[PDB]
RNA sequence: AGGACCGAACCGACUAAUGUUGAAAAAUUAGCGGAUGACUUGUGGCUGGGGGUGAAAGGCCAAUCAAACCGGGAGAUAGCU
RNA sequence: GCUCGCCGGAAGACCAAGGGUUCCUGUCCAACGUUAAUCGGGGCAGGGUGAGUCGACCCCUAAGGCGAGGCCGAAAGGCGUAGUCGAUGGGAAACAGGUUAAUAUUCCUGUACUUGGUGUUACUGCGAAGGGGGGACGGAGAAGGCUAUGUUGGCCGGGCGACGGUUGUCCCGGUUUAAGCGUGUAGGCUGGUUUUCCAGGCAAAUCCGGAAAAUCAAGGCUGAGGCGUGAUGACGAGGCACUACGGUGCUGAAGCAACAAAUGCCCUGCUUCCAGGAAAAGCCUCUAAGCAUCAGGUAACAUCAAAUCGUACCCCAAACCGACACAGGUGGUCAGGUAGAGAAUACCAAGGCGCUUGAGAGAACUCGGGUGAAGGAACUAGGCAAAAUGGUGCCGUAACUUCGGGAGAAGGCACGCUGAUAUGUAGGUGAGGUCCCUCGCGGAUGGAGCUGAAAUCAGUCGAAGAUACCAGCUGGCUGCAACUGUUUAUUAAAAACACAGCACUGUGCAAACACGAAAGUGGACGUAUACGGUGUGACGCCUGCCCGGUGCCGGAAGGUUAAU
């Protein structure tokens, strides 16, 4: 599991947003670019040992990059999870 | 009216598949051809 | 029993049924029954090979003891019952040690009697024995043609087989055919004749009645195009043909039987 | 009870007009037939080109079929224009 | 923003398939949009899809596909065993409310449920790839009980009328509440427990099956809905404050009854018929190899676990199939009011729209409609097209017939409203009360209230009461096909194909026949009352003569005749 090697590469990235940010007001969550195979398992103890603080549960969701064609030829930007990892209760970082 | 192509991802993965190509000779003889050109697209994929 | 109907609605009005009040009624017995898929007529090519067959109804496969081998034990008729795979009706038979098995209907058959197997069994109907034991005369049906195989010859509604000659160690039986042939004496077969044979007299009245029963229609070559079937075309009604085949061959008289292997068991042809 | 009657859905396609560089490479509008049956429909499967399938019209087999489409023999041959 | 109009079994809403960011916000207008566009499904940038219990993965199998060995084939390769895959079907568990610019049965609030690991504890025979059960099955029709829903009343909040009247038998609105848990109802099926023994269930069995007794009759299984809880709650007009005027916060009444009532549910039922109506796992049980103070098995409690992938948005369409923002095509689910038989139809509600050039003119002619003096098929190939008929009840109805039909033959009469019988009838429904009792969601009694056609008599308005939408024209003679069906997708729907029925002819099963160099397979898990081929085409009355020709069958003494 630990594979401290893995928890240190599993968490990629805040996202900030609108939602992200009622979202840590209105309901303690903090919300993460995370590795696109990481388990909520993985996601739940790198946050705990990492950013140290307790984790009462983990959601995950896998965002559809957006493609954007210029002329003929196309491009697509790549895939990537998405983490809405709730704090517990014991709101600190 | 009703058209030829009514589409089907299930149906063409399965007569047009990857996989059915590899299936047999003259399926995999289609592989080679389109490699042989060069082609960017060998079957359609997800 | 054959029912004529009234003719509330045309194509009903030639109906003749055929009810049978002694036939059990709802499903068979469970533990008999197994798969069965229609075919459509076609082989393992995807290829009708047989053509005019499919649709109508969805059918259970009653298993049916064909080789009729315990011996000994006698058993009861618990109940007849319809068989949507033979023109005959089957008997739900129960053995004296708790098994049982399902078995041609012959002509008599009530629930309530006792049928037995094996070279001993009363002459009764039901009873199967070896033929080399059954006098020579009786008409009997189900009948073996090789030992332990099982029921071959006069199997469907209505028929029989009548032993005419023992001598050897083969009988000569009468055919329902008419044909006369030798089959060896320790070939088992059923005192009786199979069951029900109010059979022929029905008519089914209508079109989709033979279509229920998974017989698609016929096309008359002479309808056809001479690019399908050697019956040609026309111009308004021509024939003018020796008429053949779809595939060309004679139709209206050309013998087509070929064995010599089993020639030697053949005693008169039929006529 | 019924390949029963009338009539929507659903399946069809008898008549007329419109349209005919169309709203549409077969439809719109008014009328029309079947509508518990040989009915209708979704999903997947099987049959392959002198081959399939055909309640039989030479119908249908991807806007096509008296022999599909693709590539090859291939610059077929053209005493014809 | 106010009005007007249109759809409303859809032109509303939700899925599936298919699309692949079209979803939301900012910003821009070249090109795209049949016009302008500041707008857009257009450009650019940003944001957006949150699950143990929704789906998929997964377990299980259908058709069918693949298939170690193998069988067959010049090579390629074809078939196929064990097996292994394959949903369109079987298999555990979540609901109501709230919230975001854009997700939600996934987040939040409230309240649950599933099945595994661990642990503790009490209690116990546990134990498969096997056996048994079960899962597990068609069509039609019948009517009862329900619910979803609706109407009225009551109840609550609000109203007292732009113009004669409106404090009342007046007006308007609302009156909503899930799973889960408890109760076992209307109603469906079946008699139970015990003991003994047995050629069956590939071995075994306490299980199933079979045979015997003994014994008590009430026993069990299934099961809509109701009621109760869930709910101290949620929701709820409206208030009251704030407001960038977009909203936000706070608060919060009544929240019942009667009647009506599905096509939804009881119902995988019941009755009934012939065409006789998947499989396998899960699940319950039985034991075998086994393990026997173990492990296990059942239960309570605690505890952990339930990963991964999908979720935005279009969906009978501007986002799919049609080259188009195309009058076309596309499976499933939901069903409010009045009139109505109705899912028709007309008008409305919720909701969605006015279809992406418009402004004027009021010519011919064309497309689509309305009305038309007198005549009424004189038109025309033809009544093509129009016009007409059109409902319900009662009366009434020819030839002919296979006695079913013909038949809605035809043809009449009635039809609105108001009063009376009866201030609302017959019917339906059913509360208080009285009594009973195995007292329960019970039985008998009781008729309040509610709802409610139809009929006759009398009166009355209009030219007209089936007043609109809607909705058969009728009759006579004759050809052909018995009939329902099928067909030329796109000029032919017919008398053509099919058909039930009839006949001939092949076929003894390793059937004939058919697909196959072959293996293998269909015919068929069929067996001559069966299967194939050919012609005929219900049925009634019938179906004569000809075997020279040509096909076929049988035959044979001769003649002629191949390899050798
Ligand atoms: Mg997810
Ligand atoms: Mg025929
Ligand atoms: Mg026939
Ligand atoms: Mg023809
Ligand atoms: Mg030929
Ligand atoms: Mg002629
Ligand atoms: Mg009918
Ligand atoms: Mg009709
Ligand atoms: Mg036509
Ligand atoms: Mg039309
Ligand atoms: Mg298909
Ligand atoms: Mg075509
Ligand atoms: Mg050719
Ligand atoms: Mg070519
Ligand atoms: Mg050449
Ligand atoms: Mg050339
Ligand atoms: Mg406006
Ligand atoms: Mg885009
Ligand atoms: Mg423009
Ligand atoms: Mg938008
Ligand atoms: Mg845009
Ligand atoms: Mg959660
Ligand atoms: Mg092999
Ligand atoms: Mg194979
Ligand atoms: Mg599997
Ligand atoms: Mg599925
Ligand atoms: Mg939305
Ligand atoms: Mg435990
Ligand atoms: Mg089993
Ligand atoms: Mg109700
Ligand atoms: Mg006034
Ligand atoms: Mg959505
Ligand atoms: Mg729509
Ligand atoms: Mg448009
Ligand atoms: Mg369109
Ligand atoms: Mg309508
Ligand atoms: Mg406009
Ligand atoms: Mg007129
Ligand atoms: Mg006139
Ligand atoms: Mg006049
Ligand atoms: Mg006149
Ligand atoms: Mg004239
Ligand atoms: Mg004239
Ligand atoms: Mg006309
Ligand atoms: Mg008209
Ligand atoms: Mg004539
Ligand atoms: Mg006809
Ligand atoms: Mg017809
Ligand atoms: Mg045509
Ligand atoms: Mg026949
Ligand atoms: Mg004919
Ligand atoms: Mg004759």
């Amino acid at each position: 599991m630990i594979r401290e090697e893995r928890l240190l590469k599993v968490l990629r990235a805040p996202h900030v947003s609108e939602k992200a940010s009622t979202a840590m007001e209105k309901s303690n969550t903090i919300v993460l670019k995370v590795a696109k195979d990481a388990t909520k398992a993985e996601i739940k103890a790198a946050v705990q040992k990492l950013f140290e603080v307790e984790v009462e549960v983990v959601n995950t969701l896998v965002v559809k990059g957006k493609v954007k064609r210029h002329g003929q030829r196309i491009g697509r930007r790549s895939d990537w999870k998405k983490a809405y990892v709730t704090l517990k209760e014991g709101q600190n970082l | 009216m009703k058209r030829t192509f009514q589409p089907s991802v299930l149906k063409r993965n399965r007569s047009h598949g990857f996989r059915a190509r590899m299936a047999t000779k003259n399926g995999r003889q289609v592989l080679a051809r389109r490699r042989a050109k060069g082609r960017a697209r060998l079957t359609v994929s997800k | 029993a054959v029912v004529k109907c009234k003719p509330t609605s045309p194509g009903r009005r030639h109906v003749v049924k055929v009810v049978n009040p002694e036939l059990h009624k709802g499903k068979p017995f469970a533990p008999l029954l197994e798969k069965n898929s229609k075919s459509g007529g076609r082989n393992n090519n995807g290829r009708i090979t047989t053509r005019h067959i499919g649709g109508g109804h969805k059918q259970a496969y009653r298993i049916v003891d064909f080789k009729r081998n315990k011996d000994g034990i006698p058993a009861v008729v618990e109940r007849l019952e319809y068989d949507p795979n033979r023109s005959a009706n089957i008997a739900l038979v129960l053995y004296k040690d708790g098994e049982r098995r399902y078995i041609l209907a012959p002509k008599g058959l009530k629930a309530g009697d006792q049928i037995q197997s094996g070279v001993d069994a009363a002459i009764k109907p039901g009873n199967t024995l070896p033929m080399r034991n059954i006098p020579v005369g009786s008409t009997v049906h189900n009948v073996e043609m090789k030992p332990g195989k099982g029921g071959q010859l006069a199997r469907s509604a209505g028929t029989y087989v009548q032993i005419v000659a023992r001598d050897g160690a083969y009988v000569t039986l009468r055919l329902r055919s008419g044909e006369m042939r030798k089959v060896e004496a320790d070939c088992r077969a059923t005192l009786g004749e199979v069951g029900n044979a109010e059979h022929m007299l029905r008519v089914l009245g209508k079109a989709g009645a033979a279509r229920w029963r998974g017989v698609r229609p016929t096309v008359r070559g002479t309808a056809m195009n001479p690019v399908d079937h050697p019956h040609g075309g026309g111009e308004g009604r021509n024939f003018g043909k020796h008429p053949v085949t779809p595939w060309g061959v004679q139709t209206k008289g050309k013998k087509t039987r070929s064995n010599k292997r089993t020639d030697k068991f053949i005693v008169r042809r039929r006529s």
